[PDB]
RNA sequence: CCAUAGGUUAAUGAGGCGAACCGGGGGAACUGAAACAUCUAAGUACCCCGAGGAAAAGAAAUCAACCGAGAUUCCCCCAG
RNA sequence: UUGAGCCUUGAUGUGUAGGAUAGGUGGGAGGCUUUGAAGUGUGGACGCCAGUCUGCAUGGAGCCGACCUUGAAAUACCACCCUUUAAUGUUUGAUGUUCUAACGUUGACCCGUAAUCCGGGUUGCGGACAGUGUCUGGUGGGUAGUUUGACUGGGGCGGUC
RNA sequence: CGCGGGGUGGAGCAGCCUGGUAGCUCGUCGGGCUCAUAACCCGAAGGUCGUCGGUUCAAAUCCGGCCCCCGCAACCA
């Protein structure tokens, strides 16, 4: 199936060829995610002229206006008090948008659809460094500590 | 039931002719799916009952376009 | 296993370019760059093979050129190789002389042959790789 | 091929029979020869000298490895073990350590009642 | 958040009945074959939906035989 | 991960006679080299371990044609390709692992709402499986339609046609 | 109506693929053994491979036919 795109990809295309994917790739994910539009005639015509340079580099501008948001968590060094038990034994772990929310107060406005964890929902305590994709070229890198309430 | 909201395939009847022709009566049923379609202009997910080929047809047409006689028909996605 | 001539000769001979019928007569000269004449080597590529003897081709060709009324032998794979002359001389005396055996390999036709006589030739100047006329 | 150059030699010089498997230090198999696949099939196999061609034939099984130095683990009751472990001395092979692995239980399972 | 879903009110229309005919969706079996399964009975009986005074079809991507004919429908022949 | 096809540098198969890891015939009987040789050292590879090969490079401008005995001609140049290898690219396939965005959810929560249905929304777990459609093999007295001969000293059994 | 497979001393099995260099298990005989039988070790006698054609420097194996036994799936005078 023959579709044009509009961001990069995290793959083969690149703003502008018209790669030909399998039908359930540019319907299921593709479109709805806004990184394609089907290739008929009338959207050809409607790359070079409408969307080749006007507004398809405020996506990349944007990007980069995000590629400093990207680092405005200049601390990313945040602790969280749950209750625990003794020596580690946490009641219940923070999730994502408990950890989401924990930058949110002390940073970044971030939900947990932007945070990657590399090892499970952070069961116990210590300083481990959870990832953050805010962005979808490179990660940022964030250390975070959990101690008892 | 059992009709394509898009193209209006029906479960048509037929025979199940044997090796020895005996005719008994059947029914061919229109490979239906519920399937959600992102439609752009409403940025809602629209779910509709569709045959496999209705797929297609909204894969060749715009899903709007497809829906623009949906509304004609007097369907009710 | 491959030195200095054939370095020439196998990058100015392009045998998976296969060529087609006023192309390829000319471009295979300079692949006989020797202190001596080379002459033409012929591998018509056939629809024979021994599997039994009736697949079976003899002949000779009634060239006026020659190198001469030149004979052949069969192979048991399925090759022909054949000599009708040498390559020093003129460029366009050897087209008549490819399809003046394939007009002798015409009248030549194999009687257990389910199938084409020949689907494409490919010559060489006896030293270097093949040229692929049709 | 690998081309490994220790490895072990383990013995299952049992009442009936032996085995000689040589295997690479992690415990991988490389070859084996019996006493049984060396002709001997009977009361031949249960003697000492159908172990020492047991084990010269395990040697010339384990040629494309190379091996250089052989550590021994010897197992069991039968009359291999004093006699299996010198044709690999005289095969070319370099004798590292020997130790006998011979399982013996801390008293528990009952044993046949076998043979009146 | 917007917006949709929903709610309320008003306007307009439908609903139900009826004999046959008509179009469509489903669709038998006894019977005939001197048995019977293919096949017949028959797309009949029946069920269901829909409509009109008629309904259906209907202006050739049709036929014809190189001569031509010119939408559909119905009757008589072709022809058992 | 990986076959299987495919592009191509590159690669393969000594019975014996008797120098000859050479597939069949030859074309033609010389390629070759100083845009720096025969003999060698070895990392290996291969192996009926018989024997050939190549790379940092030593050596470093000469090696060598049918001659030798051969049933045969010498990857000294050779064509097309045979058994098997080669790496580069392609082609899909095969599994395997992971992902999520289709799809599932007879998990939790919110809303429609006074509602154990349903729908929508968050969220979790599954996840390209499951499931359904078409096609297809097997199974299928669960069900259905039917068949199951005639003569005959009554019919059956026996015999016969 | 077609896909491949098995046929090897009296009896049963390998080596088929990668061609030459027909081997075993028992039963028969001959030795050794034992107080005797059994067992056991050595050696031997019995088939040129169901049959018919091919090629090569050499085939019992490979190439097709032809026969019997298959193991199946197929099969509407």
């Amino acid at each position: 199936m023959q579709v044009i795109l509009l961001d990069k990809v995290a793959n083969l295309g690149s703003l502008g060829d018209q790669v030909n994917v399998k039908a359930g790739y540019a319907r299921n994910f593709l479109v709805p995610q806004g990184k394609a539009v089907p290739a008929t005639k009338k959207n050809i015509e409607f790359f070079e002229a409408r969307r080749a340079e006007l507004e398809a580099k405020l996506a990349e501008v944007l990007a980069a206006a995000n590629a400093r948001a990207e680092k405005i968590n200049a601390l990313e060094t945040v602790t969280i008090a749950s209750k625990a038990g003794d020596e580690g034994k946490l009641f219940g772990s923070i999730g994502t948008r408990d950890i989401a929310d924990a930058v949110t107060a002390a940073g970044v406005e971030v939900a947990k659809s932007e945070v990657r964890l590399p090892n499970g929902v952070l069961r116990t305590t210590g300083e481990h460094e959870v990832s953050f994709q805010v962005h979808s070229e490179v990660f940022a890198k964030v250390i975070v500590n959990v101690v008892a309430e | 039931s059992r009709v394509c909201q898009v193209t209006g395939k029906r479960p048509v009847t037929g025979n199940n002719r044997s090796h020895a022709l005996n005719a008994t009566k059947r029914r061919f049923l229109p490979n239906l799916h519920s399937h959600r379609f992102w439609v752009e202009s409403e940025k809602r997910f629209v779910t509709l009952r569709v045959s496999a080929k209705g797929m297609r047809v909204i894969d060749k047409k715009g899903i709007d376009t497809v829906l623009a006689e949906l509304r004609a028909r007097g369907e009710k996605y | 296993k491959l030195t200095k001539r054939m370095r020439v000769i196998r990058e100015k001979v392009d045998a998976t370019k296969q060529y087609d019928i006023n192309e390829a007569i000319a471009l295979l000269k300079e692949l006989a760059t020797a202190k001596f004449v080379e002459s033409v080597d012929v591998a018509v590529n056939l629809g024979i093979d021994a599997r039994k003897s009736d697949q079976n081709v003899r002949g000779a060709t009634v060239l006026p050129h020659g190198t001469g009324q030149v004979r052949y032998r069969n192979d048991k794979n399925g090759i022909i190789h054949t000599t009708i002359g040498k390559v020093d001389f003129d460029a366009d005396k050897l087209k008549e002389n490819l399809e003046a055996l394939l007009v002798a390999l015409k009248k030549a036709k194999p009687t257990q042959a389910k199938g084409v006589y020949i689907k494409k030739v490919s010559i060489s100047t006896t030293m270097g790789a093949g040229v692929a006329v049709d | 091929r690998k081309q490994v150059s220790d490895g072990v030699a383990h013995i299952h010089a049992s009442f009936n029979n032996t085995i000689v498997t040589i295997t690479d230090r992690q415990g991988n198999a490389l070859g084996w020869a019996t006493a049984g696949g060396s002709g001997f099939r009977g009361s031949r196999k249960s003697t000492p000298f159908a172990a020492q061609v047991a084990a010269e034939r395990c040697a010339d099984a384990v040629k494309e490895y190379g091996i250089k130095n052989l550590e021994v683990m010897v197992k069991g009751p039968g009359p291999g073990r004093e006699s299996t472990i010198r044709a690999l001395n005289a095969a070319g092979f370099r004798i590292t350590n020997i130790t006998d692995v011979t399982p013996i239980p801390h008293n528990g399972c009952r044993p046949p009642k076998k043979r009146r």
